[PDB]
Formats: structure tokens, C-alpha cells, sequence
């Protein structure tokens, strides 16, 4: 060939016998934890805190940075490239969060990757299995293919809210529970279309195109309420804590869980819909895995920033008023979804409606309302949904 | 032929005849190429690969490829695409072997490359402006 | 029901990615731009989430069953030559901050991009930069584990801050990447970050790590690069999405121009530094790589083919070549003289060393190498000498100065890379441009380069209370992390910096 | 001049004591004005704390943040600057005045001017993100429109610099 | 130390000198396919024949072996150490055999090891979502607890079944499937008392001990006959052929498919059971997984072998007479069971059980019996389990 | 309900695997045998499937990694 | 101490020394150890074990403890018993480690072995005889 054929040093016996010379006979230092000077948040550091914490170069006026001066280049007019100008809370350290899953990359898309694979294995034995049989076929043709396929658009509308918070945010652990945030999200989507597919093949004449559920999503009164609130939430702001507090603390804590777990998973289990647990079984454990994170940023850490937090919280809560409102709107319009299905005791007739809202909303005040001081009233929620059965 | 080589026309020159060359007045702008460049990172599957479908069904095909061992990696060049076939290579493998496998070994591109079906294209030509993508 | 065995493959889904965008009024990008991305753009690489992880993951199970069993049983991490080692810690912490500015970068471009596809592309590329900031890292803290100096590898998220190369790799790698127009960006990011530099930066370095008995940053780089590669089909797309913008013809040539200028600027000296002065083994003539990879393969087979879509060649290209043969060289003279402000050791070229820099760069012992062997018998590596360069050039006339748009220095008395120095004074401050791209840049824009530098901010101090202040010290707190040499006694201390009595001049007070 | 050291200094001291008596959302509004005028951008006038301007900067930004909190009804919070004016009404204002500038000279010292007056926490978060992102898309097309034309010795003249030193 | 610190011949530069003058500078042969020999099933050989073929040492009197002469030692008595004693079937070549999943060690526990590791985030995540408490309590407490629980003692059943086939049987990729068979059986019964541990944690007083399950399993008459099947098959035969398609292709085909698929499974999606069709999609996946085996080695070859396939059949169509109706009184036993649930029209009532009836014995109809000659009258089957109603 | 985050562990399932075996005439060994294995002995190595699976899937990764990555590079 | 170095005794003789004393009379029957050996195969998580857990708080606790470096793997030696809590090992490793994970690479036991808990332990004692194995 023409070039060199090159010789290893870890191998060739004569470059090994030089290195060999050069190396010293003595560590030249005993310090081998690297980056041991992050401060740890539990017992020991942990390897997650170690490759994540700091990556983000912050100047020392950016709140927890170890830099110092001016960026190198910023934006015409003078934005600088990343700044306190992107938010409205403040905090002593942006590098204070901590993913209690303490998910860097690769144990992210080892667990994803698992996920995958078993997916496929599942809907191979599925198919053989003939279980589709058992689906009430109003079920799966009017509610599964038209509505639940239109939630597909909630999903994809959240995940690109996060493209501005990709960009904007101010650490490098924030930055990583948001961009794992964002592609469980369009996951979710791509999901549901793949179950849609799937049913096209055993069920001649199903139509898995996207062409009606875009349809409903963007004209069915059913999806109004909810299609404000994502556009809102996705284009009518760019503070980043803003859209990641009312994307996943209020929206999709409470349109998004009554829409995934007590309609279309809780129904698929009276309907004898044996195929799309199988899928919530997943959005509902990426939901939880996103809380956890989600609650460390603002729950446990912003809420209670040792100068900020009363600051801070005074923002959550004027946040969490307006997009409540929102959310409890979608609602609403939503709830008319029963109108469609058959009336079952204790699930699709009245009390069992209230029943299921009284949980999303009693849930809501547990994990989120009552930790930031938001006073809420369970029970006036719940009547001002009911108002649209 | 050689015209492909790593090491090919002014890279063959030391000293001052380098130097003098590399600063000519017609070197000092872009000269468009018809070539790409493929970098496989060694490993079991490549070398099979590189063996069994680059160096003879696709020189058979393609007789500009040139391939050159860089420790590391496979460092190819040809005139005009290589296509590799993940399909094909799994049967030689004898293991399940998708295009997004074969990918875990594919480490740069120098050319418009893209995935369709079960085939991994680079190619010279300008997809998405000449020549336009597809689905399944 | 017909009940044979089917699934649904990644490319089935895909399909439908482009129909799940839907319209409304503000559905638009919330960054400024003077572009406008078609919405009916494809991506090249059809990846699905659930896939994306499949194979991302199958990547990482071979990459670190390598480096945790296989390597570590062979003691792999202590076979490499003392240069080398060292010329690693900065090569992959510095690149780390190009992968973390490079999530944040691609967010934007997803959110620049209407087309789902698109969007898609760049979200990939979101995930593979977090990717890589993680395999940076990996890389250090095995490095730090294994290797006999982790001092450097184990905290230079900290110590990067003292020294002045920092400051430029923040310029091409961070800010570069995410201020600016979005396009202005992609073009740093993707058409010459990553079409062009991360292929010597990343593939070949790989050789010359080879070639030095570093078996761990081939195992971990050969599958950063897998991932890049769908991020060059990412900046290829960006120019498909603009190519039927009449903004393009006015603004394209202007903004790619500019991109090479600025990614150029940093790498073209700083990687032929690297590869040629931290290293023992040699591959080949750094200006031979650039001339392989940037000029020709770059050069050819991206730009040249886009000529008939309106791209030109580079105005810069000239001043680019003339910077590919000597100001690595230059370069240099600046990092030996200032070792005491980096984190790793390094090593002035021995008498093999020096026969190969003259026989493949002729006239480079007469300038660089005379200097070299000067400051050698005064005591460059001895800690006894009261001796350290930079004094040395100042009181010979050779001034440093940093370029207040590129931060990369230069010593107009001794360069034979490209530039001149021009000192402006402007509302009562002073600035120091180096060549004619950057001074345009200044002259247009300057609320954009407002950087302080190094002399700015520590003039008049004492340079052992700037490194002790910085944590430039070993665990013993008195060891310098960097130093003169690579051998395993004799390693100076802060008082062997005091001795010295070096100050920190303002460069620009003579003007 | 000798510098302090970098993040822990007399002047970054001293400024933290003049921060810490502010009390009113009107007296911080002026004061983080003033100090912003007087030493950020390129037309700043002072480079005298060059190297602390920033982090003091964070500091006031701090102090009138938690006022605006401690004294400011919610809705206000979200709809009107601290200068008591809409926060929609000074969006249409400075759009307007730089799609009226006639030269990049003229933009670029309303974009810089808007940033010193209403930079956050005086304007809410994201109405100054939208403003800030739509002056810049105007900026950056009529500086970028023929960015080549005028040589270095036309533009040094434009600028308006002292050259102190050509190397030849 | 005390002793010699071993100097490696890979990088050791004096070693590695003396061994590269050894290595010849050309290769010595050019067949570098691993078992070239081995006759492929597909269009080229696969990694799992060449793994896997001819591992075992048979000698040429056992049909299909290349060693000759007889075993170094045998029993007291004489048995061989593998002969043609051990079975009534015949066969041209006990090789041939193919797993339609290709499942060597690597891929087996590598998939299974994906669905070990989601498991436990699925339950983690189900546990914060509170949705256990949308199951019909009697449901819960007296037919999962109870009667499932008991199903776990067929599965066990099944699994040890496979010991004596484990020790018996001729050919290495026969082997295979057997034992991956039984770690399945093995896994549904550690995964039907991992459910029952699991809802212990949620619901106070809830009691996952076995005491119960063994209780009802060894003295409730519903489980009755298949207690009797399972103990035959197990401990009452050594034929190792006999077992493996008594086993699965007959019992756990019809009443396993029964219980777990149509009673349990579908069930869980009538009385609002979120948590049973996640373990039950495992254990239906992996009976599919083994029908593709079983399927290969007795419908595809040994029923059709160019010499014993009549044979064969003579064989398989008594085995199958003599279990399907074992099977069948299992059946019938079991059925009492809808006397303890709610009736639902459709799915508990006698039309929905005649129903479910009609789908495992016409599936297996199907899937078996008409492949190896057996007629069977489907309708007469389902009126004779009915009669248990 | 309580909402705590639980799974359930390897040996929590292990404890209860003695009580799967029970009790009929024919339970005995089909090989001939001159011993009588007692009925009570248990396992030092406490191993459920699912978690036999998750252990030796994970020494392959590392074991084809190095193999067919590093060694043959 | 040295009575469990891996050339102790008889080892450390050569030639006709060590035939004598290998044939001696009363080295014909086998002599009962309280020893137990554990061999570690070499790798990360491994090395940083032996270096942190068993050459200092486990020496500490047993000075009897020997390691010998065998290349690919480490040869412990030691009386009693030797114990490992993944647990500690997962606190100094800073990632998930089960007592299943500490077994990817602990390659052979002469000795009664078994798991309980976060613990694996290696024994002289004859477990199920002298002492019975417990559940959680
Ligand atoms: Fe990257
Ligand atoms: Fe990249």
C-alpha cells in the first residue's frame, strides 16, 4: 500500500522496549478519582457525578461556574451564549441537580435498548398468538385507532418543547434529564404508531396512516383544550424552567396521566384489549423515571434554594396557577370522550370518572402542590371537569 | 487505480518539492472530486467484510477502490459510491446483522452517505438536491 | 386470524415521522436567523428511538467490555510512551467541551428545522453529543485509574481554566457552536467542525495514539466517529433545507467563509502541535494530514461538489494553507515558553525528533529548533535554572499577544504562519487583531468579541500565586501538574516558579 | 495595575455593599440601569472594572430580582417591566425602531441600547428573548448583506478606531 | 511474591521477538469456516450450527454420528452412555434438528436477561403509579392469589419433566431446545410467585406464602387432572420423545394455553388487572418461542423422516390419544373455576367459554394435528369440557 | 395506597422456591442409584432464572468485547 | 503469613530436593488445611477490589491473607475465610453492584463458597454440615 504500515507501540518489540525505558518506575501522583473534587450527594461519588458534573464550562457569574471572563464569541447584539437572561429563577449552584436514577448515557440506551429488543419479540409471539381476537372491535376501530392514535400529537408536542430548553439551560445534569425527558417523549409517539401498524397487519383493512388522528387532533373538540396547552407550552415560551415545570409537573402530570393510565390502559382492561398495556406499560414507567428527575430540579432543590427558594417558588406557583387552569380545561373537553364508549360501573359512568380524577388530582396535590406551597382543592377540580361528562 | 492511494501525487513529495507544490498558485483553491471516503473501524465482522465483499465482489464492481491498513481502521477511497449490503453480510457471518449493525463499525464518511432497506450507500452524488431520498 | 409471526422494523415507523408535525401560526423556530429551513427536508439515516438505543448500546457493550476486561488485564493503560499520555489529557478534555456545546448546538438546529425529519436528525445528533461528552470523560478517568500521572487527567474540568490554549478551543468548540445565527452555527458545527476537523481530530489521531502504545483512545474515538458521521449527513442537510432560499445566495458564501476562518484559526496549529510535538512516534508531516483530509478529501469531495449549488471555495483557503505548514511551529514556541499555565508535561523535541522536523519542514531548524536548543542549555528543564522562556521572549522584543476574536496567541517577531499584528484603541480600550478575517469580524461586530484575556486579567501578578489560586498543583499542593519534562524526578514546585520572578505584563501598554 | 485575585476581591466586595441597600423595585431598576450603561458593551463608559462588571452584574440582577417577588403583585410579574411600562408595548417599540434603522450602525447601537435597559429581570424572561431574537434576525441581515465590500482601512474609518499600531 | 511474574508473549518485547521469528509468514490452509462440513438448513451456516453440531460424540450406531466403536463406559449391566433404547421414535439422522430461533447460550440468556432487568423497572414504576387500585379486589384476593398462584406447581411440573430428557436424549441442538424449554417452565413459576410477592408489598394483608397455592394446587378438584397429567408426564414415563411432545404439544397446548392465555390473561382484562398481563405476555411469549422448536422437531422431521416417519406417527398418534384426553379431563376439572367468577356475557358465560374452547382446540388442530394425521372433531372436544361447566 | 418505589429481589423469590416441590408416590429418580439424596438440602448460590440470565449475559458482553472489538483489532 | 504464598514448603525446591520430599512417606496421604484459595480474574471493577478492599481493610482483618499475581488472574490464599461485601464495593466502584455483578469475575473458590445478602463469602467451614445456610 502506499503509506507506512504503522508499528504499534503496545505490541512492536522495538517501539514496547523504548516506551518501556521511558515510563517511570513511580506513580507521580496518588490521587486517581477523577474529578474528586465534586461534592457528592450521596454516600460516595458516584460514576454518573463524575463524568456529567462540570462538563458545562460556567464563568464564576453564572451561579456555580469554576470559569471566569467573557465568552469567546457571542450572538449579534451581544446574547451571550449561555446567561442568566434564560430564566426567571435564580439559584446559588445550577449544579446542584441530581438524577435520582443517575442515568448518563449509557445506562439510558442500555435500558432503552432492552426495551427494543423485547418489543419485538413480544409482537412476533403476540401475532402467533391470534389474542387480537378477544379485542372488542368498536374499541379497536373507533376509540383505539382514532383517539388514541390522536394522542400521539400530545406526545410529539412535548417532546419538542425541549428543543429550546436543549439549548437554553445552564448545567450539565439539567441538560441531561431534559434531553432523556425529550426522547421518552417522542418515543411515546413513535410507540403508538407502532402499535397502529401492528394491528394493520392482522386486521384487514384497519388504516394505521396518520391521516384521521391528525384530523381529530387538530379539529376534534375532544383534543382542543389539550392541543392549546402543548402549543403553548412548546411555542409561547422559551423560559426553560417554564416549559420543563408546566410540560411535566402540571400538563402531563394531570391531562397526560388521566389520558394514558385511566382511559385508554384502565379501558383497555374492560374492553379486553390485551395488546395495549403492553405499550402504557411503558410510557407510564418513563413518566415515573421523568418525575423522579423532575422533582429533584424543582421539588427538592429550586423550591428550596437557601436564597431562592421563596423567590422561586413564588414563580412555581403563579406558573402552576395559569397552566392548571389550562390543564383542567383539557380536561373537560376531553372527558366527552365517555359519551363514545360503553357505560361500565365504576369506570365510564359518572362516579367512576370522578373516581379516576380524584386520583390524578389527589395524586397531583401529593407529589407536586402541596411541596411548593400551591393550595389547591381537590374536590373543586374534579367538579370543574365533571362539568364537561 | 493509484490515483485513489492515500499517499497519491504531491503526498508522494518531501522537502522543498512538497513545499513547492503545496503553495502553486492552482493549489490554492478547491478542486472537485468524484471519490468518497469510507473508514471502517477494525473488528471481526470488518475484516470479514473488508476480505469477502469489499476486496473482491466490490473491486469486481468498483476496480478504483483502494484500501489501506491504518492500524486502527480500514482506510478506503473509490470513485464515485461503495455500497455494502447488510443482508449479504450477514449470511457470510452467519448472525443476524441489520444496517444498523453494520453501523457499529462504519466510522466516518467522507461523501453523501444514507441507509435504505438493508443497504449502506456513500456516494458522490448530491442526495437530497440531484437525486432525491425515499422510504421503504 | 391469520397468525404468522410479524413485527414492525424501524424503517416501517420512520415512514410516518414526517406527518406527525402539525400546523399553526407560531410554529416557528424561536432563534434568530436569516434563513428559512423547507419543510419537506428527509434525513439520510432513518433511526427510530427504540433502534437508536439498540444500536448505541450494542456500540458501548464491545467499547467497554475492551477497555474493563480486556485492556485492564493486559495493563494496556501504563504501556503508553510518557508524551503521549500527557498530549491526552488535553486532547480529550478539550474535546469533551466540543461535545457538550455540541448538545446544546443541535438543540438548537432542532429547533431551527421545520420538518420533522429534520428535527429528527438533529435530536439524534443531541443524544450521540452526550454520547461522546461521556467517552471524553471515560477516557480520563481510566486514564486517571491506570496511568502513572493522573494529575491533569483526574481534575482538568478545573484546571483547563489557568492557560491561554483554552480560551481559543472554547471559541471553535463552544461558542462557536451556539452563538450566532443557527446556520452560522451548523456550518461551525457540521460542514467544517465535523465534515472536516473531527477526521484528523478523531479518525487519525488514532494512528498516531497507536503508534505511541495507546490502545484505549483508538477503542473509544473509532466509536465517537461512528456517531459523527450521521452528524456530517446533519450539516449536509442544513444546506439542502436553505438551497432554495434566496437568503442563501446572499448570505451562504459569507457565513461558510467565516466558519472555516474560525475553525481553522484554532485547529490547523493546534492539532500539528499536538500530533508533532506531543508525540514521540510520528505518523507523518502534520501538513501532509491536513493536505489529505482538509484540502483534498474535505476540500473536493464537499465543497468542490457543491459548487453547483452557489458554495465557493473558501476566500480564506490561501492563508489556510500558509497556516498549515508553519503555524503549528509557531504555536509551539508559545506552549514550551508558557508550560507553567497548561496541566500536562511536555517535552522539547530530542535530536531524532529535530532531524525529522527539518527533513520534512526544511528551514525549521535554523528558526525553531535553534531556539529550542538555546533554551535548553539555559535550563528549560531544570527547576534549579530561575529560567522560564517566557521572560526570555520579552526580553528579546518577542512579544506575545492574544487575538481578541480567535483568543489564539501570536509573536509577530518570530511567526512565519499567517497574520500581522494591529492594535486598535476603541472608546478607551485597547485590542489586538492578528489577521485580516478576524479584524473584519471585530471591526463589523464588535459587541460579539468582547473576551478578556489572560494578560487582562492576571497583569502585575506573580505567576506561582495565579497557578496556586487555580489549583495547578498536584495532590501535595506545592507540585506543579504541568512541567518542562516527562521525566519522574526533578518535578518543580511553586517556589521553583517564584524564583523565577515572572509578572504578567499588559502587552499593550507600549502602543 | 496589579489585579486582586479573580473571584474573590475588594472591588467585587465593595460593589456587594452598595447591592445589599437597595430596597425598592424603583431604586434597583435605575441602579442596575445606570450600571449597565456605564459599564457593559462595547460602548460602555468604563473599562475600569473590566474584569468584575459581569459577576457584580449577577449580584444586582440577584437584589432586584427578589424585590420584584417580595413587592410586586403576580400579574405584574408576568406583563409589565420593572419600569412600570407594558412589557408588550416596549416589544412593539424597539422592533419598530430597528426595522427603521437605515445602517448597521444605527441597528446595532438599538439592539445593544435595548439589551442595556432591558435586560432581566427588568423585562419578564420571555417577552426579552422574543424582542432580543427579533432584533438580531434584522441586525444580522444588513450586516451580513455584502460583508466583504468595504476594505479594512473603509470600515477602521467607520468604526471610528485610533489605530495605534500596522505591523508591515 | 513468591512466585515468577509470568512475562506475556503478547507485548513482552523479548518474547514477542521470538515468537514473531516462529510464525510462518503465510497462512498453512485457506478453509478457515469453522465445521465447513456441517450440512447448512438455511441458505449459508449459521453460527448456531456451527456452534452447536456434532458437539455430541455419537458414534456412527447411533443414527447420524462420525466417531465410531462403543463407549469407554457404560451402566452396571451394560446401558449405553446415549443409545437407541432410550426412545421408540427413529430416525435417518438425530442431528438434524434446528431451533427456527437459532438460540445458542449468548442469545438465550442475553434476551432473557432484557426482560430480568425491565421487569424489575416496570414494578418499580407500577408501585409509584398506584394502579393497583383499580383491581377488582375478589379477583384479586380469591382467583389471583389463590388460583393462579396454584398454576404455578403445572409449570414446576412441566420444568422437571425435562430432567430425564436432559440426560437422555441424542443430538446436541435436541438437547438445547429441551433445556431452554425447561428454564422457561422454570422462570413462569418463579414469575407467577414473583407477582404474588410483589402485590404483598402494595396490599397490607395480603399473604404470598405458598401455602395456599399448594393447597388448592395437591386438593382443590379443579385442579384435579392436571395435577394427574403432570405427575404422568413427569415421573411416569422415560421416553424422552414422549415427554417433550406430551409436554408441549398436547398439555401444555391445550390446557396450558387455556389457563394461562384464556382464563387468567383474558380475564385480568375484564376485571380491570393491570399488573397479570405484563408476566403473562412473558410466559405466552415463551411458549410461541418453544412451539417453533417443538414444531421443527417432531411436524417438520421426525414425521416425515424418509424412513420412520409413518413410524413416527404410529407412535405420536397414540401418545397423542392417550394425553389429549388426560388433557381434556383437565380441562374439565378446570372450568369449575367460572363457577367462582362474575359473569360476563362473552367471556365468563357458557357461549364465551365455548368460545375460548373453540380457539385452543382449533388452534391446535391446526398447529398439530393436522400435520401428523391425528383427526380430531374440535366441537366434540369443546362439548366434552363443557360437560364441567 | 403506598406509593413507594419497590421491585422484588432475586433471593426474596429464592426463599420460597423449596415449597414448589410436592409430595406423591411416584416422586422418586429415574436412574438407578445406591444413595438417597435428603429431601431438606439447600444451595449455597441463591440463583432465580431471570437473574441467571442477567449475571452471565453480562460476563458475554465484556467476554465478545474484548474478543471481537480489542483483541482482534 | 508465608505458610500461603503459592511457592511455599516443598515448592521453593528444586531437582532431586524436591523428589525426595515429594515421594517422602508421610507426604502420601493428603493433610488436612484450614485454608481457603479465591482466584479473581484481572479487570477494572477487580483490580480496584483487590487494591482497596482485600490488600487493606481485608488484611487488616486477616493477616494471614496472601496475593500472588498469576498475569491474568490474582491467586489469594488465606486461613479461615475471606469476605467480600459488594456493597463496599459498590460504594468505592460508584456504580450498581450486586453480589451477582462482584461474580462476573471471581474465576475459582477451593473452599465452601455461597451468597447472602450483599456478601460472598469463601470458607474452611463445611456449610450445611457444621453450620447451615440461612434465606435473607
Ligand atoms: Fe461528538
Ligand atoms: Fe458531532
Amino acid at each position: 500500500q502506499s503509506s507506512q504500515v504503522t508499528k504499534r507501540g503496545l505490541t512492536d518489540p522495538e517501539r514496547a522496549a523504548i516506551i518501556a525505558a521511558a515510563v517511570p518506575d513511580h506513580a507521580l501522583d496518588t490521587q486517581r478519582k477523577y474529578h474528586y473534587f465534586i461534592q457528592p450527594r450521596w454516600k460516595r461519588l458516584s460514576e454518573y457525578e463524575q463524568l456529567s458534573c462540570y462538563a458545562q464550562p460556567n464563568p464564576d457569574w453564572i451561579a456555580g461556574g469554576l470559569d471566569w471572563g467573557d465568552w469567546t464569541q457571542k450572538f449579534h447584539g451581544g446574547r451571550p451564549s449561555w446567561g442568566n437572561e434564560s430564566t426567571e429563577l435564580r439559584t446559588t449552584d445550577w449544579y446542584r441537580h441530581r438524577d435520582p436514577a443517575r442515568r448518563w448515557h449509557h445506562p439510558y440506551v442500555k435500558d432503552k435498548s432492552e426495551e427494543a429488543r423485547y418489543t419485538q419479540r413480544f409482537l412476533a409471539a403476540y401475532s402467533s398468538e391470534g389474542s387480537i381476537r378477544t379485542i372488542d372491535p368498536y374499541w379497536r376501530d373507533e376509540i383505539l385507532n382514532k383517539y388514541f392514535g390522536a394522542l400521539l400529537y400530545s406526545e410529539y408536542g412535548l417532546f419538542n418543547a425541549h428543543s429550546s430548553v436543549g439549548r437554553d439551560c445552564l448545567s450539565d445534569t439539567i441538560r441531561q434529564t431534559a434531553v432523556f425527558a425529550a426522547l421518552d417523549k417522542v418515543d411515546n409517539a413513535q410507540m403508538i404508531q407502532m402499535e397502529r401498524l401492528f394491528i394493520a397487519k392482522l386486521v384487514p383493512g384497519f388504516d394505521a396512516s396518520t391521516d384521521v388522528p391528525k384530523k381529530i387532533w387538530t379539529t376534534d373538540p375532544i383534543y382542543s383544550g389539550a392541543r392549546a396547552t402543548v402549543q403553548e407550552i412548546w411555542q409561547g415560551v422559551q423560559d426553560w424552567n417554564e416549559i420543563l415545570w408546566a410540560g411535566h409537573a402540571v400538563y402531563d402530570a394531570t391531562f397526560g396521566q388521566f389520558a394514558r393510565r385511566e382511559f385508554f390502559q384502565r379501558l383497555a382492561t374492560v374492553y379486553g384489549d390485551t395488546l395495549t398495556p403492553f405499550f402504557t406499560a411503558q410510557s407510564q414507567t418513563y413518566f415515573q423515571t421523568t418525575r423522579g428527575a423532575i422533582d429533584d430540579l424543582f421539588v427538592y432543590c429550586l423550591a428550596n434554594d437557601s436564597e431562592f427558594g421563596a423567590h422561586n417558588r413564588t414563580f412555581l406557583n403563579a406558573w402552576t396557577e395559569h397552566y392548571l387552569a389550562s390543564s383542567v380545561a383539557a380536561l373537560k373537553d376531553f372527558v366527552g370522550l365517555y359519551a363514545k364508549v360503553e357505560k361500565v360501573a365504576g369506570a365510564t359512568d359518572r362516579a367512576g370518572v370522578s373516581e379516576a380524577l380524584q386520583r390524578v388530582f389527589g395524586d397531583w396535590k401529593i407529589d407536586y402542590a402541596d411541596k411548593i406551597g400551591f393550595r389547591v382543592d381537590v374536590d373543586q377540580k374534579v367538579d370543574a371537569v365533571l362539568a364537561g361528562y | 487505480s493509484a490515483h485513489n492511494a492515500y499517499n497519491a501525487g504531491i503526498m508522494q513529495k518531501t522537502g522543498k518539492a512538497f513545499a513547492d507544490e503545496f503553495f502553486a498558485e492552482e493549489n490554492q483553491v478547491v478542486h472537485e472530486s468524484n471519490a468518497v471516503v469510507l473508514v471502517l473501524m477494525k473488528s471481526d465482522e470488518i475484516d470479514a467484510i473488508i476480505e469477502d465483499i469489499v476486496l473482491k465482489g466490490g473491486k469486481a464492481k468498483n476496480p478504483s477502490i483502494v484500501v489501506e491498513d491504518k492500524a486502527g481502521f480500514w482506510w478506503i477511497k473509490a470513485d464515485g459510491a461503495i455500497e455494502i449490503d447488510a443482508a449479504e453480510a450477514g449470511e457470510l457471518l452467519g448472525k443476524p446483522f441489520s444496517v444498523y449493525d453494520l453501523l457499529i463499525n462504519v466510522s466516518s464518511t467522507v461523501g453523501r452517505a444514507y441507509t435504505l432497506g438493508t443497504k449502506f450507500t456513500i456516494t458522490s452524488e448530491l442526495m437530497g438536491l440531484d437525486r432525491a431520498l425515499t422510504d421503504i | 386470524v391469520n397468525r404468522a409471526p410479524v413485527g414492525v422494523e424501524p424503517q416501517e415507523v420512520h415512514k410516518w415521522l414526517q406527518s406527525f408535525n402539525w400546523d399553526f401560526k407560531e410554529n416557528r423556530t424561536k432563534y434568530p436567523t436569516k434563513y428559512h429551513m423547507a419543510n419537506e427536508t428527509k434525513e439520510q439515516f432513518k433511526v427510530i428511538a427504540k433502534e437508536y438505543a439498540r444500536m448505541e448500546a450494542a456500540k458501548d457493550e464491545r467499547q467497554f467490555g475492551t477497555l474493563l476486561d480486556g485492556l485492564t488485564r493486559l495493563g494496556a493503560g501504563n504501556k503508553v510512551h510518557p508524551r503521549w499520555g500527557e498530549t491526552m489529557k488535553v486532547i480529550s478534555n478539550f474535546l469533551e467541551v466540543g461535545e457538550y456545546n455540541a448538545i446544546a448546538a443541535s438543540a438548537m438546529l432542532w429547533d431551527s428545522a421545520t420538518a420533522a425529519e429534520q428535527k429528527n436528525g438533529y435530536l439524534a445528533q443531541v443524544l450521540d453529543e452526550i454520547r461522546h461528552t461521556h467517552q471524553c470523560a471515560f477516557i480520563n478517568h481510566y486514564y486517571s485509574k491506570h496511568y502513572h500521572d493522573p494529575a491533569g487527567h483526574n481534575d482538568a474540568r478545573r484546571t483547563r481554566a489557568i492557560g491561554p490554549l483554552w480560551k481559543g478551543m472554547k471559541r471553535v468548540f463552544a461558542d462557536g457552536f451556539i452563538s450566532g445565527d443557527a446556520v452560522e452555527c451548523s456550518v461551525n458545527l457540521q460542514l467544517v467542525g465535523e465534515a472536516c476537523f473531527t477526521n484528523p481530530l478523531i479518525v487519525a489521531v488514532t494512528e498516531w495514539a497507536s503508534a505511541n502504545g495507546d490502545e484505549i483512545t483508538p477503542t473509544v474515538f473509532l466509536s465517537v466517529e461512528t456517531d459523527e458521521l450521521r452528524h456530517m449527513a446533519n450539516g449536509y442537510q442544513t444546506v439542502v433545507s436553505i438551497a432554495n432560499d434566496p437568503a442563501s445566495a446572499k448570505f451562504l458564501n459569507t457565513d461558510l467563509n467565516n466558519a472555516f476562518w474560525t475553525q481553522q484559526k484554532y485547529f490547523t496549529p493546534v492539532l500539528g502541535y499536538l500530533f508533532e510535538y506531543g508525540s514521540k512516534f510520528k505518523v507523518e508531516p502534520w501538513v501532509k494530514t491536513w493536505n489529505r483530509w482538509v484540502y483534498e478529501d474535505w476540500g473536493g469531495i464537499w465543497i468542490g461538489r457543491l459548487g453547483k449549488y452557489g458554495v465557493e471555495s473558501p476566500a480564506s483557503l490561501r492563508d489556510a494553507k500558509r497556516d498549515a505548514y508553519w503555524a503549528h511551529h509557531d504555536l509551539a514556541l508559545a506552549a514550551y515558553a508558557m508550560w507553567p499555565l497548561g496541566f500536562a508535561r511536555l517535552a522539547l523535541p530530542d535530536e531524532e525528533d529535530q532531524a525529522w522536523f527539518e527533513a520534512n519542514y526544511p528551514g525549521w531548524a535554523d528558526h525553531y529548533g535553534k531556539i529550542f536548543n538555546e533554551w535548553k542549555k539555559l535550563g528549560y528543564e531544570d527547576p534549579k535554572s530561575g529560567f522560564i522562556p517566557y521572560q526570555w521572549l520579552l526580553a528579546n522584543g518577542h512579544d506575545v499577544y492574544i487575538d481578541r476574536v480567535s483568543q489564539v496567541p501570536f509573536i509577530p517577531s518570530l511567526a512565519k504562519g499567517t497574520g500581522s499584528l494591529r492594535v486598535h484603541e476603541f472608546n478607551g480600550k485597547k485590542h489586538s487583531l492578528t489577521d485580516d478575517w478576524g479584524e473584519r469580524q471585530w471591526l463589523i461586530e464588535p459587541e460579539r468579541y468582547e473576551c478578556h484575556n489572560v494578560f487582562e486579567q492576571y497583569e502585575g501578578r506573580e505567576l506561582s500565586e495565579v497557578i496556586a489560586e487555580g489549583h495547578g498543583v498536584r495532590s501535595d499542593g506545592k507540585t506543579l501538574i504541568a512541567q518542562p519534562h516527562t521525566r519522574g524526578d526533578n518535578l518543580w514546585t511553586l517556589e521553583d516558579i517564584k524564583r523565577a520572578g515572572c509578572v504578567f505584563p499588559d502587552p499593550l501598554a507600549k502602543f | 495595575a496589579k489585579r486582586e485575585p479573580i473571584h474573590d476581591n475588594s472591588i467585587r466586595t465593595e460593589w456587594e455593599a452598595k447591592i445589599a441597600k437597595l430596597t425598592s423595585v424603583d431604586q434597583a431598576t435605575k441602579f442596575i440601569q445606570d450600571f449597565r450603561l456605564a459599564y457593559t458593551s462595547p460602548f460602555r463608559k468604563s473599562y475600569d472594572i473590566d474584569v468584575d462588571y459581569q459577576y457584580i452584574e449577577r449580584k444586582i440582577e440577584e437584589k432586584l430580582s427578589v424585590l420584584k417577588t417580595e413587592k410586586l403583585p403576580v400579574a405584574d410579574l408576568i406583563t409589565k417591566a420593572t419600569t412600570g411600562e407594558d412589557a408588550a408595548a416596549v416589544e412593539a417599540t424597539w422592533i419598530a425602531k430597528i426595522k427603521a434603522a437605515k445602517s448597521k450602525y444605527e441597528a446595532e447601537r438599538i439592539h445593544i441600547e435595548f439589551r442595556q435597559l432591558y435586560k432581566p429581570p427588568v423585562l419578564p424572561v420571555n417577552v426579552f428573548l422574543r424582542t432580543d431574537a427579533a432584533l438580531g434576525t434584522v441586525l444580522m441581515e444588513i450586516r451580513n448583506t455584502d460583508y466583504y465590500g468595504t476594505p479594512l482601512e473603509g470600515l477602521r474609518k467607520e468604526r471610528g478606531v485610533k489605530v495605534l499600531h500596522l505591523q508591515a
